[PDB]
Formats: structure tokens, C-alpha cells, sequence
């Protein structure tokens, strides 16, 4: 579905906890996670 | 172009072709390399992976 950009920027910070809930299973990439903040 | 070395935002030091590294698009225009910002494995590898992801150094961020 539709996105609402096409650049998101992650900190240090924020990739590692995206990735986390990456390989957790939580979220499929971390787009999904940066979506819900 | 010139001949040039591009110093990690952090460390100073060299970024080379086979360092591990990325790039800070936000403004400060610097190179650094992955471990000296703290950025895990996996983060690295999932930020470069994700066309669109894009990183950002602590001082750009605010
Ligand atoms: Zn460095
Ligand atoms: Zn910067």
C-alpha cells in the first residue's frame, strides 16, 4: 500500500531498535517499524 | 574531481573503501564509520538493504 514518503531517516538509536524489532519478529523491515514511531 | 580522504564525522581518521560506513545525508556531510556512530550489525545491514532508509548523525538530528 501507500507510503508517506519515500525518505525515512533513522538515528543511530532508531535503526538499532528498528532492527531489534526486526529480528524479534515484530515487524517484517524497518519502514514498518519507523510507521509507528 | 581531486584527490581527496574523507574523515570520519567521529574518529577523524580515514574512511576507506572497505571500511564499514555510512553517510550523513541531513547536512553535516560527513563520512563515518559504522562502529564509531554505534550502530549495530544488523542495523547497518538493514538500513543499506532498505532503499527507503536513510541514516542520520546525532548533531543533524536537531
Ligand atoms: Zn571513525
Ligand atoms: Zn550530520
Amino acid at each position: 500500500g501507500a507510503m508517506a514518503n519515500h525518505i525515512f531517516v533513522f538515528s543511530t538509536q532508531l535503526a538499532n531498535k528498528g532492527a531489534e524489532s526486526v529480528l524479534s519478529g515484530q515487524f517484517q523491515t524497518i519502514i514498518a517499524y519507523h510507521c509507528t514511531q | 574531481g581531486a584527490m581527496a580522504i574523507y574523515p570520519c564525522g567521529m574518529c577523524h581518521k580515514e574512511v576507506n573503501d572497505n571500511d564499514e560506513a555510512v553517510f550523513c545525508e541531513s547536512g553535516c556531510n560527513f563520512f563515518f564509520h559504522r562502529t564509531c556512530v554505534g550502530l549495530t550489525e544488523a542495523a547497518f545491514q538493514m538500513l543499506n538493504k532498505e532503499v527507503f532508509a536513510e541514516w542520520c548523525c546525532d548533531k543533524c538530528v536537531s
